[PDB]
RNA sequence: UUCAAAUGAGAACUUUGAAGACUGAAGUGGGGAAAGGUUCCACGUCAACAGCAGUUGGACGUGGGUUAGUCGAUCCUAAGA
RNA sequence: AUAUGGAUUCUUCACGGUAACGUAACUGAAUGUGGAGACGUCGGCGCGAGCCCUGGGAGGAGUUAUCUUUUCUUCUUAACAGCUUAUCACCCCGGAAUUGGUUUAUCCGGAGAUGGGGUCUUAUGGCUGGAAGAGGCCAGCACCUUUGCUGGCUCCGGUGCGCUUGUGACGGCCCGUGAAAAUCCACAGGAAGGAAUAGUUUUCAUGCCAGGUCGUACUGAUAACCGCAGCAGGUCUCCAAGGUGAACAGCCUCUAGUUGAUAGAAUAAUGUAGAUAAGGGAAGUCGGCAAAAUAGAUCCGUAACUUCGGGAUAAGGAUUGGCUCUAAGGGUCGGACGAUCAACUUAGAACUGGUACGGACAAGGGGAAUCUGACUGUCUAAUUAAAACAUAGCAUUGCGAUGGUCAGAAAGUGAUGUUGACGCAAU
């Protein structure tokens, strides 16, 4: 628990710690679905809340 | 990290052999041997699963009602709503068609 | 929220049999009882009394009987009663100190 | 095995009874000759071959 | 096993040919995580299942234990 | 691997307690298939066997133990016969 | 086998909903038809279950030289049944270019999209019955008792690219498209039978009776199998915790399980197994045989040649600890933002120890060339793993079934052949 709570305040985290990859520690394909998931989270909130238009909408969405 | 055992003398990862833990009243783990799963009903003509029919496996239809196993509808059951009312289309159009070209080869002959 | 909690503690056997100082023992718990985390901070929240036989304990803040045991067998560890009186409880808050099982010597 | 047939069962049971040595009274009988049980078997010596 | 929640139906099955048997079952419970209160169960054993109801009214309960037949054999407890 | 006690004519090797270690969940764990056929368990017990020993044992002697409408076989067909 | 209740009928074999379809029911012989049984592999994504991690509280145990509101541990819920619960799919309204909707993955729409309202499968989950009376954790009773008995608590949460596994909608692949049958249900059809003071309906509920034979212990292996043995060999499969770490690797630990293998005393030479070495660095040897050196991750950078796909981790360089911080990357609710909650990734900056920072473990040596076989693959079990064989590609030959290539003692015999030149056969 305390080493734990030590690699939450962000220590033993450096290049002489990591043994696998950048991929093999967190997926590339993992983060990009996060981001875009959150992408069309936000333009489904704006055009449904109004604060945006169906074309703008659908350009961002394509963007 | 309790482990578990087969209930049943299979030692193998057959299709017939699968399990899953549970825990019981008694505050362990336990394997508990889970059936098949069923497949639902398919349409006689496009193929497609039929609405309102209950998924069971096929000797247990024989322990239901007729209510979930039929739809009230002309070939309710057998076919979807769907193609039986293209089957029904199909027949009419065709008989018309058929009175109508009769009356035409009588007229034909006639003037032949 | 803040609803008043009452433990009580049961130390008449030991006090009888002339090994315990119910005085002392609520003056550790007045001492050592931690609130916010320090020691000294009772103010108006944890209230330790005593008369002889029954302790009684009674707080607004984060007390537990968990705590209240740990206190007191750090108390039976520092005058040496850890391996002969032990803190047991009898209902929900109530507790009391009882001797380990004796044989008689015969 | 533990699933097995009534057959290979039966034979079991036979040699399970044949398993002993000489009851004691026929070394007191006249003119006895047998001395000991010359057929006897045991499960890590001798398979019984089904 | 089944439940059932008419009181008229409770009645009926405990006049039931096959029912011979009926069990009152007492628990202490909390209602909305208040006061502590005192539920009752009436099981009456049927051939195939046994039927359970649940009346959480002591008054009720007891005035139902008063009016069950006499010939049904009561475990009470 | 070690200490003490018990049992015993006899204890490095049996039992219990006290210690130090190991397998480290792809196990030295918990179940099964083939195969074996009573090896399972209790009581008694040491001539032979356990390449030392043995009071111990998968050894020797006498017994006890395997309960199904729902787990399998039984039924179906496969390559085939 | 059967009775009662329920349902249906004088409009005889039910009503409702526009529809998808719903229900406690709601006759059905020949015959035909359909469905289920019933099906490959891989990849990502979603969901569930068990496990993992964690908070409050109520109990028990341990530590307490000093410290720690402390460390560990119990707090569980089966089959079955009722209500409810869904991705997909479908129905009604409506009529779309300023084309819109939309997945991580680009598909869908006048053959009717978006949108609103509905219908269904019940994997699965939730509540209740089962069921707390069980089980678990504690406390308190008398005793030689091989005998009995009383009290409490068993509650409320949180989190995730986690592990295992089940499953759903999908996508990739094939000159490979990845079982049958027993069995069950439904539809189409209507031979027929059936009511007025009386009928019908055992696919609705309840009630009654029955279920034979054989197997079932145990081991499943460094001692229960095979190997002439209680033989370091061989022998199919299921479950599977914590840390470090990319990781079922190595190392340490919890549950469980072992502590077995003849022992005691000394420490000569020679061995078997493992290490170190000044200066030189292959001078050794047929021969750098063997050892040593390299090694993880991040960043800079990387030639000839080439079938343009590779070569490639080419080569050659820099870094890695601890501590204290900073910045960036979100969810749920409300009308420029506010409240609340939470995870692990990356980058940067000070300080600090150092002879060492992938501190044990773990873990490429690299390069310039020649011959040779295209590659992946295969064989002399027990001395030869290769340049040998196979392979894809290429080429030749025979055959149109009264046939080609083969088989059988024969036969009203057989393989290719469930075949037909884009085929089969011989090379
Ligand atoms: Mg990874
Ligand atoms: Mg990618
Ligand atoms: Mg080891
Ligand atoms: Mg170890
Ligand atoms: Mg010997
Ligand atoms: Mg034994
Ligand atoms: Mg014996
Ligand atoms: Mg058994
Ligand atoms: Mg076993
Ligand atoms: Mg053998
Ligand atoms: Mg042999
Ligand atoms: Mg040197
Ligand atoms: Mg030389
Ligand atoms: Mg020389
Ligand atoms: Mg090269
Ligand atoms: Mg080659
Ligand atoms: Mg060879
Ligand atoms: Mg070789
Ligand atoms: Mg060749
Ligand atoms: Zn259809």
């Amino acid at each position: 628990r305390a080493h734990a709570q030590s690699k939450r305040e962000g220590r033993h985290s450096g290049y002489g710690k990591r043994k696998g990859t950048r991929e093999a520690r967190l997926p590339s394909q993992v983060v990009w679905i996060r981001r875009l998931r959150v992408l069309r989270r936000l333009l489904a909130k704006y055009r449904d809340a109004g604060k945006i238009d169906k074309h703008l909408y659908h350009v961002l969405y394509k963007e | 990290a309790q482990r578990v055992t087969f209930r049943r003398r299979n030692p193998y990862n057959t299709r017939s052999n699968k399990i899953k833990v549970v825990k019981t009243p008694g505050g362990i783990l336990r394997a508990q041997h889970v059936k098949k799963l069923a497949t639902r009903p398919k349409c006689g003509d496009c193929g497609s699963a039929l609405q309102g029919i209950s998924t069971l496996r096929p000797r247990q239809y024989a322990t239901v009602s007729k209510t979930h196993k039929t739809v009230s509808r002309a070939y309710g059951g057998s076919r979807c709503a769907n193609c039986v009312k293209e089957r029904i289309i199909r027949a009419f159009l065709i008989e018309e068609q058929k009175i109508v070209k009769k009356v035409v080869k009588e007229q034909t002959e006639a003037a032949k | 929220q803040k609803i008043a909690k009452t433990f009580t503690v049961d130390v008449s056997s030991p006090t009888e049999n002339g090994v315990f100082d119910p005085a002392s023992y609520a003056k550790y718990l007045i001492d050592h009882i931690k609130v916010e985390g320090a020691v000294g901070n009772l103010g108006n929240a944890v209230t330790v009394t005593e008369d002889g036989t029954v302790v009684t304990v009674v707080s607004t803040a984060k007390f537990s009987g968990k705590y209240l045991k740990y206190l007191t067998k750090k108390y039976l560890k520092k005058n040496q009663l850890r391996d002969w009186i032990r803190f047991v409880s009898t209902k929900t808050n109530e507790y009391r100190l009882a001797f380990y099982q004796v044989t008689p010597e015969e | 095995a533990a699933q097995k047939s009534f057959r290979i069962k039966q034979k079991m049971a036979k040699a399970k009874k044949q398993n002993r040595p000489l009851p004691q009274w026929i070394r007191l009988r006249t003119n006895n000759t047998i001395r000991y049980n010359a057929k006897r078997r045991n499960w890590r010596r001798t398979k019984m071959n089904i | 096993a089944r439940e059932i929640t008419d009181i008229k139906q409770f009645l009926e099955l405990t006049r039931r040919a096959d029912v011979k048997t009926a069990t009152v079952k007492i628990n202490k419970k909390l209602n909305k995580a208040g006061k502590p209160f005192r539920q009752t169960k009436f099981k009456v054993r049927g051939s195939s299942s046994l039927y359970t109801l649940v009346i959480n009214d002591a008054g009720k309960a007891k005035k139902l234990i008063q009016s069950l037949p006499p010939t049904l054999k009561v475990n009470r407890l």
